[PDB]
RNA sequence: AAAAUGUUCU
RNA sequence: AAGCUUGAGUCUCGUAGAGGGGGGUAGAAUUCCAGGUGUAGCGGUGAAAUGCGUAGAGAUCUGGAGGAAUACCGGUGGCGAAGGCGGCCCCCUGGACGAAGACUGACGCUCAGGUGCGAAAGCGUGGGGAGCAAACAGGAUUAGAUACCCUGGUAGUCCACGCCGUAAACGAUGUCGACUUGGAGGUUGUGCCCUUGAGGCGUGGCUUCCGGAGCUAACGCGUUAAGUCGACCGCCUGGGGA
């Protein structure tokens, strides 16, 4: 649940904790981790490409099954863990054969639960078909836009996609932003809302908490001088021209798609 | 374990299938020790109005008596399959064997 | 709840003598026979029959002289909420001795006049105009 | 209220039957009480009202 | 005159849409109990059984299409 | 509300024959029974205020009973509520 | 569609 | 201290019900989107204008999306402690009523403090958002019009979990019990009867209307009382201030 911390420290005032007491208390299936350092938000050239990233914490990353190869071998759900790598929470699974993968824990799944992917597999949260399976109607998680590549759409604590038409070989998917999207029917689609959607509800509750997640201070064009932001001096507080980034495209309101390539798959834009 | 008074409508070009199912059924209401009291396939009706976008639907009337667990699964089954399209599950005082 | 019955027995009997019931029934009790026999020597009802084994139904015959009832009044004076118990020289008088006060005395149920008359008083029953 | 002219059959005479239909059906009356929001409160007390008038 | 009433039925049947769409009108809508003669109970049965039968479209909901 | 064969089996169990259905025991065992099996609903579905009041009733009616009984014979109000693990 | 008001005490 | 069965409960079998919660779905309609047909109006009102419309509106057909509410049935009909509860289906679930019988044996009633529920609005977080619509805008009307009318239109209305805790939350009538002339119904049981036919004779529950005695300031109430009494609690003590 959501727990509003008591506020014995200014800090602590304003915490809300999403606990989650069914997440494994312990150290996560080793063979799953892999090192993810982190960049500070910096490329190859070294240079700050994204601002406002960095410190952190050290994170390891799950290698989570996005993909959903194991077709027909059923897997019972040995544990929930906690995933410092996304806002989800992960199941680790267990396949008949042997094999262990996590996969993005869907609602109303928990350990004991069994699984499956492929045509076969029957509709049920956590089941992994393709979508000229799966009924229209049926909110669904972890979506491919390419078929075999790995779920791509529907990721986010308590995300999910309403597969809307099935018109030939593309389904309607209506996304969680509101966009209509055209994917092939081959795409495979995990069954059920990706399971963590009290998440929202946590709030920090101090700029500790924000640098802890990796997010360094974001400073305003506005407290800046002209030379480096666009919204820059002013004696006082000036802000006499319209919203723009640091290299000055405007933000309040300027679309910035221009793809052109997959125009044809966006049946109507979120709004 | 109370009664059930299934009514459902098939798709009129998967009339074909209907039997199979029906047994499908019967198998799946028997497999956990229930009865199927009455049976009544009325065949292609021509429909007052036309659900999803046809005027002929093959109806198929099936009088249960089953447990909860079975009923839900069939529920389950009927939303699932499109060649189904409108099922009725309705409690039923009686065994009601009697045809319609 | 049934929290009085003499109460509810006096009203039942108020209620015939309004309604020119010849007869009023109900459930009997010792108090409440005890309370009718002392009407009848009195002059109010004609007869009380308490008639049953396991559920014994008293039943008063009332008395109508002249088209209207003889029982002009009938209050409960001690009521479960409320006893009234009177000392011999406390005791009522019901129309200055023109009508009874039923009380219940150690020496049984009987009319105030005759409490008096033995030197004792009570629990005031009900005065009976 | 759906008609059809039958073989042999006037106009006018059709047209009463239809309106005749309608009446029946209660599709103007229907219209008129949908034209505007009745509060349930209101629509009860005219409910009762038009009990009271029934009972004569 | 009730006619269910007279015939000695436990529930009227929404299968039976022979009787039922005596009850319901020309353009589909449930005719009152008053009109009909019904008694209330079977009225609420029948009311029930006409809704059933709209339902799995064997009576029509209204007669547009 | 609660089923027959489960009722005969409370009857059984606390009445003193099978007949033997007033008895407070009994009753205060049937109504204990009923409580347990709607508590579970109860949890399942909080915002259910008319059904809830039903069991508040039940519980009331149960309380009394037991109240009854201490009065009446202490001891086998206390073999009652340790068969039945009522708190008190 | 639109139609406001009438000084106080007798 | 011992009992008894009338009060109060329990069990058996049924009964009707928009009782409550959860979940499914159905059709009609409004709105929006896309496409076709087509052309100068549509829309609105008292009349107008704003508004929408030659960029093709409105009308008209097709396909889709969504949300909300459930025509008819529908009824001084029903159920619910009151608030309230209305398509159909399922799962969970509370109560009421009757039929007999069996059992418990006063276990009752009422209840300050306390606890719970409690329309609508409102508030909190997250969703949703068609229609309606405070606010707001414009158009009217007007002497003015911070309104009524029109056009739009946000919060809200919807859902989830909390809070709020009030309403002409009214039957302006506290709860439980008893008793007292009747009629006309409604509703829902049930016993009896050649159902010789939709009927006849009862007996219960709940309920609308009239009306007797009686009560009342009169109005009225009047077997569901505001009659006659009993138990318990609540509340009132001139108006304004408040
Ligand atoms: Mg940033
Ligand atoms: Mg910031
Ligand atoms: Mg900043
Ligand atoms: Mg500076
Ligand atoms: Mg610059
Ligand atoms: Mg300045
Ligand atoms: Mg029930
Ligand atoms: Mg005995
Ligand atoms: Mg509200
Ligand atoms: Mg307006
Ligand atoms: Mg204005
Ligand atoms: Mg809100
Ligand atoms: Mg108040
Ligand atoms: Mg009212
Ligand atoms: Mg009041
Ligand atoms: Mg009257």
């Amino acid at each position: 649940a959501v727990v509003k911390c008591k506020p014995t420290s200014p800090g602590r005032r304003h915490v809300v904790k999403v606990v989650n007491p069914e997440l494994h208390k312990g150290k996560p299936f080793a063979p799953l981790l892999e090192k993810n350092s982190k960049s500070g938000g910096r490329n190859n050239n070294g240079r700050i490409t994204t601002r406002h990233i960095g410190g952190g914490h050290k994170q390891a990353y799950r290698i989570v099954d996005f993909k959903r190869n194991k077709d027909g071998i059923p897997a019972v759900v040995e544990r929930l863990e906690y995933d410092p790598n996304r806002s989800a929470n992960i199941a680790l699974v267990l396949y008949k054969d042997g094999e262990r993968r996590y996969i993005l824990a869907p609602k109303g799944l928990k350990a004991g639960d069994q699984i499956q992917s492929g045509v076969d597999a029957a509709i049920k949260p956590g089941n992994t078909l393709p979508m000229r399976n799966i009924p229209v109607g049926s909110t669904v998680h972890n979506v491919e836009m390419k078929p075999g590549k790995g779920g791509q759409l529907a990721r986010s604590a308590g995300t999910y996609v309403q597969i809307v038409a099935r018109d030939g070989a593309y389904v309607t998917l209506r996304l969680r932003s509101g966009e209509m999207r055209k994917v092939e029917a081959d795409c495979r689609a995990t069954l059920g809302e990706v399971g963590n959607a009290e998440h929202m509800l946590r709030v920090l509750g101090k700029a500790g908490a924000a640098r802890w997640r990796g997010v360094r201070p974001t400073v305003r064009g506005t407290a800046m001088n002209p030379v480096d932001h666009p919204h820059g001096g002013g004696e006082g507080r000036n802000f006499g021209k319209h919203p723009v980034t640091p290299w000055g495209v405007q933000t309040k309101g300027k679309k910035t798609r221009s793809n052109k390539r997959t125009d044809k798959f966006i049946v109507r834009r979120r709004s | 374990m109370r009664h059930y008074e299934i009514v459902f409508m098939v798709h009129p070009d998967q009339s074909e299938q209907v039997p199979g199912m029906i047994e499908r059924y019967t198998a799946a209401i028997t497999g956990a020790e229930g009865k199927i009291h009455r049976l009544e396939d009325w065949g292609r009706r021509q429909l007052a109005y036309p659900i999803n976008k046809l005027h002929k639907a093959h109806y198929v009337l099936m009088n249960v008596e089953a447990p909860q667990e079975v009923i839900d699964e069939l529920e389950t089954t009927f939303r699932f399959n499109d060649a189904v399209i409108r099922s009725m599950v309705m409690r039923t005082k009686h065994a009601v064997t009697e045809a319609s | 709840s049934m929290q009085d019955p003499i109460a509810d027995m006096l009203t039942r009997i108020r209620n015939g003598q309004a309604a020119n019931k010849a007869a009023v029934t109900m459930p009997s009790s010792k108090l409440k026979v005890a309370i009718a026999n002392v009407l009848k020597e009195e002059g109010f009802i004609e007869d009380f029959k308490v008639e049953g084994d396991t559920k014994p139904e008293l039943e008063l015959t009332l008395k109508y002289f002249q088209g209207k009832a003889v029982v002009e009044s009938i209050q409960r004076v001690s009521r479960p909420g409320l006893r009234i118990y009177k000392r011999k020289d406390e005791l009522p008088k019901v129309m200055a001795g023109l009508g009874i006060a039923v009380v219940s005395t150690s020496k049984g149920v009987m009319t105030d006049r005759a409490a008096r008359q033995a030197g004792l008083g009570g629990e005031i029953i009900c005065y009976v105009a | 209220p759906v008609i059809k002219v039958r073989e042999n059959e006037p106009f006018d005479v059709a047209l009463r039957r239809f309106k005749r239909s309608c009446e029946k059906a209660g599709v103007l009356a229907e219209v008129r009480r949908r034209e505007f929001y009745e509060k349930p409160t209101t629509e009860r007390k005219r409910a009762k009202a038009s009990a009271v008038k029934r009972h004569a | 005159f009730c006619r269910f009433t007279e015939e000695g039925v436990q529930e009227i049947d929404y299968k039976d849409i022979a009787t039922l769409k005596n009850y319901i009108t020309e353009s589909g809508k449930i005719v009152p109990s008053r009109i009909t003669g019904t008694r209330a109970k079977y009225q609420r049965q029948l009311a029930r059984a006409i809704k059933r039968a709209r339902y799995l479209s064997l009576l029509p909901y209204t007669d547009r299409h | 509300s609660l089923s027959t064969e489960a009722t005969a089996k409370i009857v059984s169990e606390f009445g003193r024959d099978a007949n033997d259905t007033g008895s407070t025991e009994v009753q205060v065992a049937l109504l204990t029974a009923q409580i347990n099996h709607l508590q579970g609903h109860f949890a399942e579905h909080k915002k259910d205020h008319h059904s809830r009041r039903g069991l508040l009733r039940m519980v009331s009616q149960r309380r009394k009973l037991l109240d009854y009984l201490k009065r009446k014979d202490v001891a086998r109000y206390t073999q009652l509520i340790e068969r039945l693990g009522l708190r008190r």
